[PDB]
RNA sequence: CGGGCGCAGAUCUUGGUGGUAGUAGCAAAUAUUCAAACGAGAGCUUUGAAGGCCGAAGUGGAGAAGGGUUCCAUGUGAAC
């Protein structure tokens, strides 16, 4: 279908590898935004503010190695923008990342 | 809009710094109509402008040492 | 300075009233001969002495 | 007003003009030479791709110091940049020329950029502050732009 | 008949315009990010949240000299 919602595990550690200390957290959100465009083939990615708190949870340079993320592709429903769809990216607090697969959620 | 006059007027009404003034993001259009100190006081009484609490500087560790 | 003399404050009052642009109806009077006030001063780029 | 290269058939042609535009002349001349002979819709798609940097503007004449890109091979050239400022002003003039063809009653889908030139406008005066108490001129290079679009 | 009568030069004078050149450059004092609002238009405005800095010999709060309306509200976004 068009409106879909899945949960991913973004390995942020390997995407911010080699970035300066003052740019690791801002680059992580640019990698999360790129991740949402790659998987969910829709530009205009909107990152939840709770996810911005999660990447910045331990400062600008100590970014969590992984992040459980839920990608919810929705309709813009305004018709003022060219993109009909958009990916609303949220944060999923998990206790452990071991064995977490990519799964779809219900509506 | 530009809530710079209200951020300044509320800091003098609440007698706090501009870093402690909280303007409701959902009522930015209502606070934008406040152009005086009396209207700011009304927005504080309505809960749309509150003084954020002081950041905690607990002396528990030094008192423990 | 806040501490001013009456002569200095009276001098600054005259320069403050001359720093006004020309009236719009002046350009219709002189036939657009005076296009702007060439004696406009700014408080940074030109001082009074 | 007083265009160069008056059209071959003024009935099937629309004109658009712009003076004292604050684009860089050198960046705009290279952008104007890119959209010359293109259709009105191809010129728009090309200029919109320069803004998003999907295809470059080859810098032919004013190419001193400009870098090389992979998109320059599309024009059989080595140097090319993406003058977003020049792409927007030329995109605003293509929009005006297209609206002039509508008022004239021309087939907008058949328009081709016949003539397009970018002149130098009176340079604007600003100043920079150099060492040893010297002031050097910091001059803008605005431009006059005109274009003729004809039917094909 | 009378000259302030003929320019390529004088590191000539004044004014204008080039190549250099879309070049040098916009690299001192750790830092920004998400969302939203207004808006034709937003990395830069505002609001909130987050993460940072100045760390009371402050990047804080008030004066003197000096400035002279730079103060404040509103509007504009040409020029700076
Ligand atoms: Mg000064
Ligand atoms: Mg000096
Ligand atoms: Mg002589
Ligand atoms: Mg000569
Ligand atoms: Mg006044």
């Amino acid at each position: 279908n068009e409106v879909v919602t899945r949960e991913y595990t973004i390995n942020i550690h390997k995407r911010i590898h080699g970035i300066s200390f003052k740019r690791r957290a801002p680059r992580a959100l640019k990698e999360i935004r790129k991740f949402a465009v790659k998987e969910m083939g829709t530009p205009d990615v909107r990152i939840d503010t709770r996810l911005n708190k999660a990447v910045w949870a331990k400062g600008v340079r100590n970014v969590p190695y992984r992040m459980r993320v839920r990608l919810s592709r929705k309709r813009n429903e305004d018709e003022d923008s060219p993109n009909k769809l958009y990916t609303l990216v949220t944060y999923v607090p998990v206790t452990t990342y071991k064995g977490l697969q990519t799964v779809n959620v219900d509506e | 809009s530009m809530l710079r006059l209200q951020k300044r007027l509320a800091s003098s009404v609440l007698r706090c710094g501009k870093k402690k003034v909280w303007l409701d993001p959902n009522e930015t259009n209502e606070i934008a109509n406040a152009n005086s100190r009396q209207q700011i006081r009304k927005l504080v009484k309505d809960g749309l402008i509150i003084k954020k609490p002081v950041t905690v500087h607990s002396r528990a560790r030094c008192r423990k040492n | 300075a806040s501490h001013k003399t009456f002569r200095i404050k009276r001098f600054l009052a005259k320069k403050q009233k001359q720093n006004r642009p020309i009236p719009q109806w002046i350009r219709m009077k002189t036939g657009n001969k005076i296009r702007y006030n060439s004696k406009r001063r700014h408080w940074r780029r030109t001082k009074l002495g | 007003v007083r265009y160069s290269l008056d059209p071959e058939n003024p009935t099937k042609s629309c004109k658009s003009r712009g003076s004292n535009l604050r684009v860089h002349f050198k960046n705009t001349r290279e952008t104007a030479q890119a959209i010359k002979g293109m259709h009105i819709r191809k010129a728009n798609k090309y200029l919109k791709d320069v803004i998003v940097k999907h295809q470059c503007v080859p810098f032919r004449r004013y190419n001193g110091g400009v870098g090389r890109c992979a998109q320059a091979k599309q024009h059989d050239w080595t140097q090319g940049r993406w003058p977003k400022k020049s792409a927007e002003f030329l995109l605003h003039m293509l929009k005006n020329a297209e609206s002039n063809a509508e008022l004239k009653g021309l087939d907008v889908d058949s328009l081709v950029i016949e003539h397009i030139q970018v002149n130098k406008a009176p340079k604007m005066r600003r100043r920079t502050y150099r060492a040893h108490g010297r002031i050097n001129p910091y001059m803008s290079s605005p431009c006059h732009i005109e274009m003729i679009l004809t039917e094909k």
